[PDB]
């Protein structure tokens, strides 16, 4: 019951094989033994990557055909969502799970996407022709008209 | 806070909020299905921010909202806190930004160097952690890792050369540093790194261009050979022998005694003569007690690993894992240790054991003991199957295909037959090269329909099914009447037109529409292209219609939100530029659109016979269900083996989230009603109704019915009363984007008997039974739909309905679907002039006796609904009014076909009658077929005029020989069988033995009470495998994916393996076998001289099959034997062998000859010979330390000479490992790595020592290379 790493630093954790779960954290390791690092694998119907050190399941987005996609931490698809990669980048795939780009409303409340579809945070723009601020914690559009100062003289 | 179920979320000026199953708003922290959230004091949900809850400070999740650790600055200061809000202490937490902290024992940040879990680490004055990037700390500069921030070494550029620095953040001088990628350096005195070839402390190493330090290098550097070690680079010369095992003579003064009795099949255990890792065997004499040799008697058998072995591994290893169990001194034995020392080892182990055969008496505690270790070893377990997943592989893990060899494996030899994949649309194999192949392989073992003896044998059992009552029962009242055709695409579609010809033959199915609707068969026929072929033979069987079922799963049936809408329904395609004022049909398409078109459908233009469904019991069940028992952590994988226990409790969450009052589903169907109304008011099909959707998938048959069961049994007796004459079908809608007005609701609309059109207003033969026929159906898909007050919506139910009154058969609302048996219990309204019923937003409609009723059009949202549904029929209908048309007896056609679609054969309804699912019996009178016989008159009222019951043949159960086991197999639902004839036949012994579903008796009783009540029985026809056969014989076996190819990287090639193959020869398939075949050549002669297309042969009954075995498949899902489970000797490559006294090969050492072993110089070069004494010729032969080595025809290693190429081109009896490899000068196989050649061309060599050509490769360190075609660098 324990994680031993080569002197290459191969890691197997004692020895498992195929998809499991040790310590609540997605893993997966081949045939052989060796802990999946760094990359997409895939296990019965839904493609998982898992992280470079830990090796822990988590989204990630890759270039399939021309287009940008985007996967779940379960290894699903994400459509009709924000989805991040392992960079940091948070993404939205709308119900073709194609990436959006520039300003759109979902759920009433309005985001900025780069033209890389990145979406941006504390950030500052006239986009409606009119300012508006995107939140520093979820990116949503807010008109930066009500005092945030709490204490009257 | 403890959890709740059952209340939607919704969204209010961007919000989300959460309404309960009560219907109350919720506030303050919530777990709500196992996911942590708060809502403040206006109900709205909080993401992305802190709350502050009892004595805990909790961040919620800005996508999901769900509780998660963050970091918060609280006052000046940072803090930790973890999911459930509590100050964390000594641990890392990642913030939002994904940066990290640490914060010790008090709960503050660490600032600065710190050691943690004696990691070295840096944070900077905020307490931030510094990851991927240098930092100078202590007047020193270090390096931390990407993701760990661990310090290491690591190398910059300054100025315009490279440095190196280490763990330490000292820059290093005289010595070899890493950087992050995992190259290697060395660095001089004066810090700069060194390229070229170099000598250090005595010792040389290859560095390249870049600095790169190269391992598993071979090239001519001194202009002379050098080998620079996979382990530091240090240069070897490769002139020293690696070899640790000189010739040594292995017999003494106990192989005589241990030597065999004899060499045939009573002193060894076999199996067609090979011999396996498990054989046991008579041996001389035995070391009783460990103290005298006694001369054997017959029973005296024992183990041959107790004295030979295939190879110095698994000897040191057998005597690793013998020591380990009491045996003896425990041993850490390797190939590399001498062979004397393995050899007498073995024989200290060898007494041990005969101590405790006479301490236990017995032999059965070894015999497990050598079960357990053989499959220890990778050659005689899975490891060498390579087991895979990908397509039909997912179902067992993959599969072998055998092959003809007569040399070897003669007994096993197909005669030049296994035709693989010839399905319908590769019936002649013109599409062998690509995937239109056909997936010959799928279950089990697959049994070879392209042997002209095997198809007989199919026809006999096909005869036998067709008349199972008169043969088994004398009672010509219990005979099935048609048949479904299991896995059409996974055997030869030869089949199809041997069953055709049969029905035609017998019951003269060609002749009229009586005739062929007798008989009623169906054909399970996945593949999108079926429907054209099927119709080219004369449509002798219905082709599914998945076109349709595809569209329901898309529009109505799958998923809670996102949709197709209901405008794909009419694929208006179909015509040329979807005019659907002009209506002029498109001749020319690219292979699109819905089988039949139902926009316009007045009969005029000729359609594909065809049954369509909206589930079945291997259709939106078996997956829902499991999900189901993975996500309850009931089982793990959808290939996981589950009893029938775990089944239950799985089921009661299934059905928890069918009947879910919320109307979400997460395993289950949505808008199933809406499906089935659609399905049964369709013109030109034969539908099809699931059990499942009447009546609930587990415990006992019929035992209780679905929330589904009223609305669907209305639908199914109007349609005996309304549905005839001509369709239309439309949508408020004109393709994926709705405008303004636009709800994209679809009426479907039927005419009455006669009436072909809208605008048609009565009979061409003046009948008046149009009158009170026909039916109107709205559905809608989206169960948050509201109207415009402006919109109206109408059903035009035809000219030939002017001013008539109408009332609601099924209409929609907010709790449910309300069902009206009769006229007088249901609202009325009535069409206009022009034979519309209109609908507004708002509608008052009125019983026809006084009172008055509101109905609002409005999607609603419930378990039995997502969406609308109203069905409306006319008043006035008579109790016994039937719109059903009789079939016809005279030749209406000359065309040869069997089914023709028309109004007499879409008056059919099959019902298909059971579920995987379904418990076993608790008693003898709730078993299927006693309950189907008592429920007969039921389905009568119902309209099925043909039974589908399940397959009625004896499961195969928990029986495994080897392999993944299939559920078919341990739920006994009847598609996984040892015995094809045995349908609940009685135990020899006289004792009942019924199947899943009862005797014998109870089936023929089933049948005759479905006769009995005018409905026909369907046989299910499963022709392409058998499972669980007891007998093991030798077949020749390739690694092979689905189609029968060759899986690209296998070595598994051609291989000798034990399958299980053989029948009992003693069981029903062997009385009943063939019998009835000579009775039909005789009477109709033309069956068997008729040749099939694939073959070019008729079928052939000059041989009859009692028996089953190898000959007659095309080959097994993989047993989990191993590759080399049948003994080989690694010199020679042949197999050992008993069977025939002229022709026997063993070891030398059972023969009481001196078997030597090892590697011997002579002046010509080096030989070796195998632990079993035979010299090595024309084979890779691996030394006790790992090497590879390859002998050549003569006998002698292949090895380089000086000034020569070292690349050698090979071509072995073993096939698949042909190619170019690399040798050095002491004869040691270069592999996964690179070689130079005596020209300075550089090439790369595989795992395995192969060659590669014409591709990228890519390194550990991140380092890119370009093999050109003829095998050279680039780079
Ligand atoms: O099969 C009957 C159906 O056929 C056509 O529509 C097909 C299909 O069209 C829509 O979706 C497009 C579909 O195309 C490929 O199949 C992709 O691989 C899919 O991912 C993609 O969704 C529609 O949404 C589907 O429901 C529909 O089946 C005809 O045009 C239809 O009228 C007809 O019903
Ligand atoms: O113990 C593993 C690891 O814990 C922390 O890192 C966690 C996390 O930090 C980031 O989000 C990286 O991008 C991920 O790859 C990491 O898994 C500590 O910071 C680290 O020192 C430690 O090794
Ligand atoms: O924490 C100990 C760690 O050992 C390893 O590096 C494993 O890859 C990782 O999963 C584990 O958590
Ligand atoms: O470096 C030590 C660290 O390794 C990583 C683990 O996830 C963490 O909990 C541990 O303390
Ligand atoms: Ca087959």
């Amino acid at each position: 019951k324990s994680y031993v790493a080569d002197s290459s630093g191969q890691t197997y954790y004692f020895p498992l094989i195929g998809l499991q779960t040790i310590d609540g954290n997605l893993q997966y390791f081949n045939q052989q033994g060796v802990q999946i690092k760094g990359g997409f694998q895939d296990v019965n119907n839904k493609r998982i990557y898992f992280a470079p050190n830990t090796g822990n399941a988590v989204a990630n987005t890759e270039i399939i055909n021309g287009k940008l996609q985007g996967r779940d931490a379960n290894g699903n698809q994400v459509k009709n969502a924000f989805s991040k990669d392992v960079a940091g980048n948070t993404f939205y795939f709308d119900a073709n799970g194609v990436m959006l780009t520039g300003l759109q409303t979902i759920s009433g409340k309005t985001y900025y996407l780069d033209e890389q579809g990145h979406l941006r945070k504390n950030y500052a723009g006239t986009f409606n022709n009119q300012f508006m601020y995107f939140d520093a914690d979820t990116g949503a559009g807010k008109t930066a008209i009500e005092y945030q100062f709490d204490q009257g003289l | 806070s403890d959890p709740i179920t059952g209340g939607h979320y919704e969204n209010h000026n961007g919000y989300f909020v959460y309404i309960d199953a009560s219907g109350k708003q919720v506030t303050g922290l919530q777990n709500i299905d196992g996911n942590l959230q708060y809502f403040d004091d206006n109900g709205y949900q909080v993401k992305g921010s802190f709350r502050d809850v009892n004595g805990k400070h909790i961040y919620f999740d800005s996508v999901t909202g769900k509780a998660s650790s963050n970091v918060d600055i609280v006052n000046g200061k940072a803090q930790g806190y973890d999911a459930q809000g509590n100050q964390l202490k000594k641990s890392y937490v990642a913030d939002s930004s994904g940066q990290t902290y640490y914060f010790d024992g008090n709960g503050q940040p660490l600032i600065g160097l710190q050691t943690i879990d004696g990691n070295l680490q840096y944070f900077n004055q905020q307490g931030v952690q510094i990851k991927g990037g240098f930092q100078d700390v202590n007047n020193k500069r270090i390096y931390f890792a990407p993701n760990t921030g661990n310090a290491v070494a690591n190398t910059e550029i300054i100025n315009g050369k490279l440095q190196g620095r280490d763990a330490n953040g000292n820059q290093v001088k005289n010595a070899f540093s890493k950087d992050v990628a995992g190259n290697t350096f060395y660095f001089d005195a004066n810090g700069v790194m060194l390229t070229g070839l170099q000598t250090i402390s005595g010792k040389t190493y290859y560095l390249d261009e870049q600095g790169h330090l190269r391992k598993n290098y071979a090239g001519t550097f001194n202009n002379q050979f050098m080998y620079f070690d996979a382990d530091t680079g240090a240069g070897k010369t490769a002139i020293e022998y690696q070899f640790d095992q000189g010739l040594v003579s292995q017999s003494n003064e106990n192989t005589p005694h241990n030597a065999a009795k004899s060499y045939d099949k009573s002193s060894f255990e076999n199996v067609d003569g090979y011999l396996t890792a498990d054989t046991w065997y008579r041996p001389t004499d035995i070391l009783k007690n460990g103290d005298t040799w006694t001369a054997s008697t017959e029973t005296d058998m024992r183990p041959l690993l107790m004295t030979w072995w295939p190879d110095k591994q698994t000897q040191a290893n057998y005597l690793n894992f013998m020591s380990s169990k009491g045996l003896g001194i425990t041993t850490t034995y390797t190939a590399a240790t001498s062979q004397k020392t393995l050899n007498d080892a073995a024989f200290v182990i060898q007494t041990a054991i005969e101590q405790q055969i006479s301490l236990k008496k017995s032999t059965e505690w070894l015999r497990d003991a050598i079960d357990s270790f053989v499959k220890t070893q990778a050659n005689w377990n899975k490891q060498t199957e390579d087991e895979a997943f990908d397509g039909l592989q997912w179902l067992q893990g993959g599969f072998l295909a055998y092959q003809d060899d007569s040399h070897r494996t003669p007994n096993t030899d197909s005669g030049n037959n296994r035709k693989l994949g010839r399905q319908p649309i590769n019936i002649d194999g013109s599409k062998d090269t690509t995937d239109g192949k056909g997936s010959e392989f799928l279950l089990a073992n697959d049994i070879d329909n392209s042997n002209p003896i095997v198809q007989a044998e199919q026809l006999n059992w096909l005869h036998y099914l067709m008349n199972f009552g008169s043969i088994t029962g004398n009672n010509d009242n219990a005979n099935f009447d048609g048949i479904r055709v299991d896995a059409v695409d996974n055997v030869d579609a030869d089949l199809l037109k041997i069953a055709g010809d049969y029905f035609k033959a017998l019951y003269g199915t060609d002749k009229s529409d009586a005739n062929a609707n007798k008989h009623l068969s169906i054909l399970e026929d996945w593949n999108g292209k079926d429907p054209q072929y099927v119709n080219q033979q004369g449509n002798a069987q219905l082709t599914m219609d998945y076109t349709v079922t595809s569209q329901f799963g898309n529009s109505l049936t799958h998923g809670a939100n996102n949709r197709s809408n209901m405008w794909y329904f009419l694929d208006t395609g179909y015509y040329l530029n979807g005019d659907l004022n002009k209506k002029i049909v498109d001749k020319n398409r690219p292979n699109s659109g819905t089988l039949v078109n139902r926009i316009a459908n007045s009969g005029d233009t000729k359609v594909i016979p065809n049954y369509s469904f909206v589930r079945a019991h291997d259709y939106d069940a078996q997956d829902p269900i499991r999900k189901a028992m993975i996500d309850h952590g009931i089982i793990k994988n959808m290939q996981d083996t589950f009893t029938f226990d775990q089944l239950a409790q799985g089921m009661e969450f299934y059905y928890k989230d069918q009947e879910n009052p919320s109307g979400f589903k997460k395993y289950n169907d949505y808008n199933l009603p809406s499906a089935y109304a659609m399905l049964l008011t369709n013109k030109d099909t034969v539908p099809r109704v699931y059990y499942g959707d009447m009546y609930l998938e587990g415990g006992q048959y019929m035992e209780k019915g679905t929330i589904y069961n009223p609305v669907i049994s209305a639908l199914l007796k109007a349609r005996i009363k309304y549905v005839s004459g001509g369709q239309t079908m439309a949508t408020d809608s004109s393709g994926k984007d709705l405008k303004d007005g636009e709800t994209d609701l679809l009426t479907s609309v039927r005419f009455g008997k006669g009436i072909m059109t809208s605008d048609q207003t009565t009979t061409q033969d003046n009948s008046q039974d149009y009158k009170n026929q026909g039916i109107g159906v709205i559905v809608g898909n989206n169960p948050d739909l509201k109207l415009n007050n402006d919109k109206t919506i109408t059903l035009h139910m035809g000219k030939a309905h002017k001013n008539q009154l109408y009332r609601a058969l099924v209409l929609s609302n907010d709790s449910g679907i309300d069902v009206y048996d009769s006229d007088d219990k249901a609202p009325t309204l009535r069409t206009n002039d022009n034979g519309d019923l209109i609908f507004h937003k708002t509608n008052t409609f009125v019983k026809q006796d006084g009172t008055i009723i509101n109905y609002e059009m409005k999607g609603s949202l419930n378990a039995l609904i997502s969406g609308y549904l109203g069905v409306w029929v006319p008043v006035g209908a008579s109790d016994s009014q039937d719109a059903r048309t009789v079939a016809t007896e005279s030749s209406s056609s000359n065309d040869g076909s069997v089914f023709h679609s028309n109004a007499a054969l879409d008056s059919n309804v099959i019902y298909e009658g059971f579920s995987n699912f379904q418990a076993m019996p608790t008693s003898p009178e709730q078993s299927t077929n006693v309950v189907i016989a008592t429920k007969a008159n039921l389905f009568k009222e119902l309209g099925i005029t043909s039974f589908e019951l399940a397959p009625q043949y004896r499961s195969s159960g928990d029986t495994n020989y080897g392999g993944m086991s299939f559920l078919d197999s341990f739920l006994n639902n009847g598609y996984a069988f040892t015995d094809r004839y045995d349908l609940g036949f009685n135990k020899a012994d006289g004792n009942p033995n019924p199947t899943k579903y009862g005797t014998d008796q109870d089936l023929r009783n089933a049948i005759e009470a479905l006769h009995k009540n005018g409905m026909q029985a369907i046989a299910d026809w499963v022709p392409d495998q058998i499972y669980a056969l007891p007998g093991k014989e030798v077949v020749t076996a390739t690694r092979v994916d689905e189609r029968g190819n060759q899986l690209k990287d296998t070595d598994f090639v051609n291989l000798l393996y034990v399958a299980n193959t053989k029948s009992s020869g003693v069981d029903y398939q062997a009385k009943y076998g063939g019998e009835f075949l000579d009775k039909l050549r005789e009477e109709y002669p033309s069956l068997f001289k008729q040749n099939q297309v694939s073959t070019g042969q008729p079928i052939d009954a000059s041989t009859k099959i009692k028996q089953w075995s190898a000959k007659y498949m095309n080959g097994t899902n993989i047993l989990h034997r191993g590759a080399y489970y049948v003994l080989k000797d690694w010199a020679t490559n042949q197999y050992f062998n008993i069977a025939k006294t002229n022709e026997v090969f063993l070891p030398l050492q059972l023969q009481n000859k001196d078997a030597q072993t090892g590697f011997i110089s002579d002046a010509s070069g080096v030989k070796y010979y195998s632990i079993s004494g035979y010299q090595a010729k024309d084979t890779f032969i691996e030394d006790g330390n790992g090497n590879w080595y390859y002998f050549d025809k003569d006998g002698y290693m292949v090895r380089s000479q000086q000034g020569e190429n070292p690349i050698r081109t090979v071509e072995t009896s073993v096939n698949t490992r042909n190619g170019n490899y690399y040798f050095m000068p002491n004869g040691v196989e270069l592999r996964k790595g690179f070689g130079t050649d005596n020209s300075g061309n550089v090439y790369y060599f595989d795992d395995q020592g192969k060659m590669v050509r014409d591709k990228y490769i890519n390194d550990d360190a991140n380092n890119f290379y370009h093999l050109n075609v003829d095998g050279t660098m680039s780079r």
